[PDB]
């Protein structure tokens, strides 16, 4: 019932608010296969990634109407919803490309 | 939004 | 047209083509200045192109077709470029956030065709 | 607007 | 591709 | 993989 729209490499993190430093999303640093996937039965869309190594979850979210996606430097990008920060450390300017198209697209369409 |  | 395509980004930028006889770039359409570029979907057959027109007269400055497997290049933060069989166009885009606009929209583009 |  |  |  999904379509992935993009495969990009990215270190997923997740702010500490409490510490204020970032954080490996999920727990375990290294790098994760991040997707944008579209439900176009609804047009809605998440972002799921998931690590190289074992495969665990390490971000599972909604992208909502209206985000503010923060492209802070042309390898580190970063968004948030009510309650964590989010950002992906990219292994390249290209995967940081890929997947800045497809959630600028998802943005647009949503 | 914090820096990175 | 309006009614077989749609418009998927609007960016700013001096459109260009390069002069390989004279290794010089030209403003397309003869005189310089900035456009509002498109790329338009035509959404029955799943084809694009990019069309752009001078801010000031309107005149079409680019039309031109994205064949399935274009090479696009960023060159830098601000200037794109792309190449066909018959010319080598620039987009020199007014600012980052238009380059970015234009570039993930082209991207989209190359992905689906 | 052109055709294409 | 030429340059800028 | 997991559900929304």
């Amino acid at each position: 019932s999904e379509q992935s729209i993009c495969q990009a490499r990215a270190a997923v993190m997740v702010y500490d608010d409490a510490n204020k430093k970032w954080v490996p999303a999920g727990g375990s640093t290294g790098f994760s296969r991040v997707h944008i996937y579209h439900h176009t039965g609804n047009n809605t869309f998440r972002v799921v990634g998931r690590k190289i190594q074992d495969h665990q979850v390490v971000i599972n979210c909604a992208i909502p109407k209206g985000l503010k996606y923060n492209q802070a430097t042309q390898t580190f990008h970063q968004w948030r919803d009510a309650r964590q920060v989010y950002g992906l450390n990219f292994g390249s300017k290209e995967d940081a490309n890929v997947f800045a198209s497809a959630m600028m697209h998802a943005l647009e369409v949503l | 939004x914090p820096p990175x």
